[PDB]
This record gives C-alpha cells, structure tokens and sequence, in this order.
C-alpha cells in the first residue's frame, strides 16, 4: 500500500484549492481516508475524514464548510477541495488511510499549499568563492546563493559535504544559500558545478565556480 | 476538545542512552485510541506505535510504549542515530481527534569548533545592483551561536539574515548562513567587512574579515 | 400428536432464543463502529449496552409473573412487540440518547422473551432440566452466527435503517407466530410444598448465595462481550483476526451450554458450577499474559473463557427450578436475571471507565477476583448449605 499526492500548489487568496491522493488496488478495504494538515512542520491538526464508499463526511469545526472531501468511486483517489483561502491556510496537507481506531497506517508525501497575492518569480543564482585574500587551507568551502525566487521549492545539487540552508522571506522574496566543503586539492584543480533547479518556473542553471 | 501536551518539546539525548518522553492529555484516554507517529525532518509522518503498546510494521523493537488514563509515555531503550525525529501522540477518545505538540529528539555529541567563512558579493550580483556578504558557520555543536556583522569596525543590523540548518545526518552537527544584503551604494561606500562568531567551544570569538582594497 | 410432543416446544424455545440472539451478541462487533460514527467515548456506547441489559432486570420478572399465572402466550406476544419496536427503528439513530432508549427497549423485550423460552424448556423437561436449559441457551448463544451475515449483507447492499427495520420486522413476526403455538405442559395453578414464592425464595440464604455467585461470574463474560474487540486491538490485532476471534468465542460459548447442561444432569449441579467457575477464574487470571502471546493464543483464551462463562446460563435456571419449585419458576429466574443485569453494570460502562483510567489489566484483575469469589462460594459455601426449608 502506497499513497501519492498532488504536487506543490501556489494559489492567490480566496481561490479554490484541489488536492488529489492516489491509492493502490484495494487499499481502502475497511478504511477511511483522513486529511490532516501541518502548519509549518511543527503542529498536526485534523481536517477531516471521509468514507471511500458511503461518502459520509466528518469535519473539524475549524474547517466547517471550507473543506469538501470526495472519493473517486473507484477507490483509487480522494480529493480535498478548500475554498475560503486566508493567511493561515498555507501549510502541508497529508492524506492517509485511517482504520476504525483513527490510526493512520499509511500516509502520503504531502502537498505544500501556499496562499500568496504575489506571482511566481524565477531565481537569481550567484556563485560564492573565497577570493585572493586567503588561498592557504587544508580544505576550501564554496557556495551557490539563490535569491529573489517564488515559490519556495528549489533544489541545489553539487557536482556529500553539502549544507543547504532553509529559505527565508525577505520583503516578499525567497532567499536561500547552499555551501559545499571540498578538499583544497579538488579546487580549482577539478571541475565543480552547482545545478540549481526551480521547477515551478522550470529554470535549471549550472554555475561553475572559478577563482575570485 | 481534548488537549494533549508532550513534554519535553525539544530534547537532546546522547547516542546509546535511554530516552523517555511523555504525552499528557486533558481528559482520560482509552488506551486503544492513543497512538504515536514519528516524523523525520524532511519526510512525511510515519505510524510508530498504535494503541499505546504495539509497534507498526518495520519498527525496531527498542521502542517501547506505556501509559493509561491521562498520561502516556514512549520509551527507547538504546538511542540510535536513526531514532532522531519528531514524535506526535494521537488521541481518539472522543471526536474530534487531536494531536500532541510534538517531541523534537536530537542527538547529543561532543562539542566541535565551527568553521567560519566569509564571501564578498559576486560579480553577477554586483552587476544587478545588489551586494550580499555571506558568512558560513559549518560543523558546530551545540545549536546555539552568536553572530555580529561588522562594517568598517561598526556593527550592522539591517539586512542580516541568520538561517540555521537542522542537525546533520552524519556527524550530528549544525550549520548556519549569516547573510548581510545591502545596496550597491552601501557596499561601495565602505572598505572592510568582518564576520565574528562567538561560540561555547572557544573563549575567543572566531574572526574572519576581508577588505575591498586589500588582496 | 405433534403439538403434544415434548421436544417440539424445546425446538420452539431454541428458535426463539436464536431469533433474539442478535440483539445482544451483535453488539460485540458493532460497538466500535457505533462509537466511531457517534463521535463519543467508548464508555457512552458501553453504557447504552449496560442500560439494555439492566432494564432486563425489571422486565423479565414482570413477564414471568404473567407467564406463571396466566400462561406464556400473551407475555410472548408483547415481548415480541417490544423487540420489534426496539430493533425496527434502531437503524434511524444519529444521537446518543436515541441509541440509549431504543437499545434499552430492545433489551426489555429480549429479557422477557428469553425468560419465556427458558421457562418453557425447564417446565417441559423436569427429568432433564440441565439438557433443556443447555439447548435453549445454546440457541441463544449461536443464533447470532447465521443472523449476522444476513443483516450485514443488507447493510452493504441496502443500508443501515432498512437492515435494522427489516430484521426487526422478521424477528417480531416470527416471535408472534411462535407465540401462537407454544404452551405449557399442563394445557389454574396449584402450589405444592416444594414451590417457593418470590418472598419465600428471597428469604432463604441459598437464593442470595446463588445470586451473588451469578453476579460474580457474569463480570468477565459480560465485559468480554462488551469490549473484546477494543481490548483485542489494544493487544494489537488486525480487524480480520478480531472478527475471527469474535466468531470463535460466540461458537464456543454457544456450544458449551448443552455440554455443561449434560454434565449438570449427570453430576450435582453445584459441583459443575464449582468446576466451571474455577476454570473461568484460572482463564481470567491468565488472560492478559496468554492473550499477549499472539493471535492464536488470544483467540484460544477467548474461546475457553466464553466456554466456561456461558456454561452457567444452563446451570442457574435448572438450579432455580430444582430448588424453588416449578409453578413459580419464570419470575424466580427473573431475579437471577437481575444479578445478570447488576453484573452487566460493570461489564459495560463501569468496566470501560475502569479500563480507561487504569488500563485493561485492572478490569481483567477485577473479573478474575470476582470469578475466584464465585468459585469459593460455589465450591465450598453452598454445597454444605443444604436445601431451603421455608
Ligand atoms: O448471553 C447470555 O446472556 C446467555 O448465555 O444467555
């Protein structure tokens, strides 16, 4: 049994959000489908549950009529639709299979939904090298700095010792940094490229780091 | 509803130690209706203990679960690196279901001195009109750290963004990026930029700096 | 002729018990889903079960009065009517008090119907009371096994309210039809020296020793009937395993009654009571440990516990008929049904709260202690107590 959800969602406030949750052959045999949310990765709170056969709905009083849960009648996917988007609706939503004892046996990877009056922005990727001030050292450290993007999901690859730092909000922009520490023998002796991928705008950029 | 508080909220235990955390509910919970979920920092929540006693599929046997009435406890006999996650208790004594505040479990380790690195603004960002001075503090324990940004020997506050990494999967250390983003006018008007990090490991703070006209 | 045959009325009594089996023994599996949809604590639905069983203490003696004086036909008519009223509207429930009231009404009907069936069995077989009581109690314990698939199939295919209304209509109509035929062996009432009245029976310490023993015995059995599935899940058992366990415990419970009744016929009923209660106490003491061993161990523990516990529902009515006469037997067994209800007080809501506040092991310890108390009373106290003198 496995659970797959929809991709990340960016929605302007007051609009409609539609999240899908795909299941296996007979995963909802004697199980409800439970929809839960996580605010910022620190608190869990229950949204609702729906029977994959009867359509019987049970909802929290926090989301009274905001949310509608619907199963697809082939017992393969379930949908959560929310309609009164406000600031506190930005969160990650999880679908799971829930037996009679509210135990959620299997979950999904989650779907991150963000409400933003702003519009999607491509990222500005820049290199980070030490410079001519100091060359000596047993190991060198380098970086790639991603600035000004929206929405949050970006992935930075280095071509093991990487440190990806959490994105931050600076006056309505997303700022992020990544650092890789390599032995001093590697740089500049061997090619080292950073590949920054921002799939919401479908922007993949390779930056080669050369001495400054 | 029924309010569940998990204590402690954040805890640090040495590798190989015995770990116990408690989940206290406002009312009594029937033991068949209280479960535990373990969530890795990057992954989705996973079922860990169901009905207060029984481990889910693919769960190591070092995990124990006791409790009745209003108090419940999850216990680990021997702490392991793979056990470092967040644990949520889950009650269904009465509708609606509620979840606990979560217990953040982190691995304790011997202190390590941070590696401080400074970076002048890149050529591309200088062309765009911006200028950010980035400072990297890597591979240090514990999580607490002090950073002061000095411009020409004077502290700066505006534009200083401090970002902390979660604990590393390999050496159980942390990392931090201190970013000082300023305008081109403010960058070119000043000469030297100093990044200072004060840590418990060393009495003397670690100083790393660069000058525009020195090379 | 056929209507004069002795075993025809035993078969009718077993049929009646089979019809009313579902009202009590369908709860073991559906208690958790009813709790889930009602959104209340387990103690609430268990208290609904407790009310359904408690009203039987006030019902069964009332029906037994009329059965003893004027015959069983009219009492069975209105008992089937009450069962029909309670079960028919049971489907259209969406509030806790509605379930409370309807289940209480169904239990009130079931109590008098059970009393009538058992009284017919005991009066028709003075020579073999243990066997007749065992067959009738077996009909009561096993009738849920065929009945549950039928209502379950309707629920999936047609729904909840239709299923409850349809099964209630069928059960009520069949009970009314059976009430046309059943009759007592005589065809007035004559009191002999061995016939004890209600007050005369209540006077003697033998009745109260038996009442306390029955009350102590029913603790573990009724708690298991109410909460085997939640306790089983607390042990960590899948839904299929728990359903198989419920079917197995119902089967063993139903099949034990004729066997223990035959033993009580061929040996002193008090010694059979003592053996059964000792085995039940041993099983209940060992239940948390052996049940924690695995699925097979848990289901075997369930089957043995229900074997022993259900053995007493043929032991006690035959003892009551033997000791306190025959012409007063229906309302006389009503007072033992009172002990059953008083034990169901702990078997349902009170035991659920005890488990909630101190764990299931505490409630199982309570049941083991009460079973040991009943074993002590049956094995040592009452066998040397003699017969009542009045
Ligand atoms: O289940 C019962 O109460 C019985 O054995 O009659």
């Amino acid at each position: 049994v496995q659970l797959q959800q929809s991709g990340p969602e960016l929605v302007k406030p007051g609009a409609s959000v539609k999240i899908s949750c795909k299941a296996s052959v007979n995963s909802f045999t004697g199980y409800f489908v439970n929809w839960v949310k996580q605010s910022h990765g620190k608190s869990l709170e229950w949204i609702g549950r729906v029977h994959p056969y009867n359509g019987n709905t049970f909802y929290n009083q926090k989301f009274k009529g905001r949310v509608t849960l619907t199963v697809d009648r082939s017992s393969t996917t379930a949908h959560m639709e929310l309609l009164s988007l406000t600031s506190e609706d930005s969160a990650v939503y999880y679908c799971g299979r829930r037996d009679d004892y509210d135990t959620m046996d299997y979950w999904g990877q989650g779907t991150s939904v963000t409400v933003s009056s702003a519009k999607t922005t491509p990222p500005s990727v820049y290199p980070l090298a030490p410079g001519c001030g100091d060359t000596t050292g047993s190991s060198v450290t380098l970086g790639c700095l991603v600035k000004g993007y929206f929405p949050e999901s970006v992935t930075v690859t280095w071509n093991s010792s990487v440190h990806t730092f959490p994105a931050l909000l600076q006056s309505g922009l997303y700022t992020m940094s990544s650092s890789v520490t390599v032995p001093s023998s590697t740089w500049p002796s061997q090619t080292v490229t950073c590949s920054v991928a921002h799939p919401a705008s479908s922007t993949t950029v390779d930056k080669k780091l050369e001495p400054s | 509803d029924i309010v569940m508080t998990q204590s402690p909220a954040i805890m640090s235990a040495s590798l190989g130690e015995r770990v116990t955390m408690t989940c206290t509910a406002s009312s009594s919970v029937t033991s068949s209706y209280l479960h535990w979920y373990q969530q890795r920092p990057g992954s989705s929540p996973k079922l860990w203990i169901y009905s207060t006693s029984n481990l889910a599929s693919g769960v190591p046997g070092r995990f124990s679960g006791r409790g009745s009435g209003t108090s419940y406890s999850l216990t680990i006999s021997s702490m392991e690196a793979e056990d470092a996650a967040t644990y949520y208790c889950h009650q269904y004594h009465r509708s609606p279901p509620t979840f606990g505040g979560g217990t953040k479990l982190e691995i304790k380790r011997a202190d390590a001195a941070p590696t401080v690195s400074i970076f002048p603004p890149s050529s591309e960002q200088l062309t765009s009109g911006g200028a950010s001075v980035v400072c990297f503090l890597n591979n240090f324990y514990p999580k607490d750290i002090n950073v002061k940004w000095k411009i020409d020997g004077s502290e700066r506050q505006n534009g200083v963004l401090n970002s902390w990494t979660d604990q590393d999967s390999k050496d159980s250390t942390y990392s931090m990026s201190s970013t000082l983003t300023l305008t081109k006018d403010e960058y070119e008007r000043h000469n030297s930029y100093t990044c200072e990090a004060t840590h418990k490991t060393s009495t003397s703070p670690i100083v790393k700096s660069f000058n525009r006209n020195e090379c | 002729g056929l209507l004069g045959n002795r075993w025809f009325y035993l078969v009718l009594a077993v049929l009646l018990m089979c019809m009313i089996s579902g009202v009590q023994y369908s709860w073991t599996l559906y208690a958790n889903p009813v709790k889930d949809n009602l959104g209340v604590s387990l103690a609430a639905v268990q208290t609904a079960f407790t009310l359904s069983q408690v009203i039987q203490a006030g019902s069964q003696p009332g029906g037994g009065y009329f059965v003893d004086k004027f015959g069983p036909r009219i009492p069975l008519m209105f008992g089937g009517a009450m069962v029909l009223a309670g079960w028919t509207f049971m489907g259209m429930v969406d509030s806790v008090p509605a379930l409370y009231a309807l289940y209480t009404l169904a239990g009130a009907g079931v109590g008098i119907v059970y009393g009538i069936a058992m009284n017919t069995a005991n009066r028709w077989f003075p020579d073999k009371r243990g066997l007749a009581s065992g067959f009738t109690a077996a009909g009561y314990g096993l009738g849920v096994l065929p009945f549950l698939p039928l209502i379950s199939s309707v629920l999936k295919v047609e729904g909840v309210g239709a299923a409850f209304m349809y099964t209630g209509l069928i059960m009520g109509i069949l009970i009314i039809l059976i009430a046309f035929v059943i009759r007592f062996p005589g065809q007035q009432i004559v009191v002999t020296d061995k016939d004890f009245n209600s007050g005369e029976m209540l006077r003697t310490p033998q009745f109260w020793v038996l009442w306390t023993a029955f009350f102590s015995v029913n603790f573990g059995g009724l708690l298991l009937v109410a909460n085997s599935v939640p306790y089983g899940r607390s042990l960590g058992l899948a839904a299929g395993v728990l359903t198989i366990g419920v079917s197995i415990q119902n089967l063993f419970n139903g099949g034990c009654r004729p066997f223990w009744g035959f033993v009580s016929d061929k040996i002193g009923r008090y010694k059979t009571m003592s053996v059964v209660f000792g085995i039940n106490a041993v099983v209940l003491a060992l239940f948390p440990t052996i049940a924690a061993l695995g699925d097979v161990a848990f289901i075997a523990m369930l089957a043995i516990a229900f074997f022993t516990w259900g053995g007493s529902y043929a032991l006690f009515p035959s003892t009551n008929s033997d000791i306190f006469g025959t012409a007063y037997s229906a309302r006389n067994y009503g007072f033992f049904w009172a002990a059953k209800a008083t034990a169901s007080i702990f078997g349902g809501g009170l035991g659920a709260a005890i488990a909630t506040n101190f764990g299931w092991n505490t409630a199982f310890l309570i049941t083991a202690i009460t079973s040991f108390i009943a074993f002590a009373l049956a094995t040592f106290v009452i066998p040397r107590m003699g017969r009542p003198v009045k």
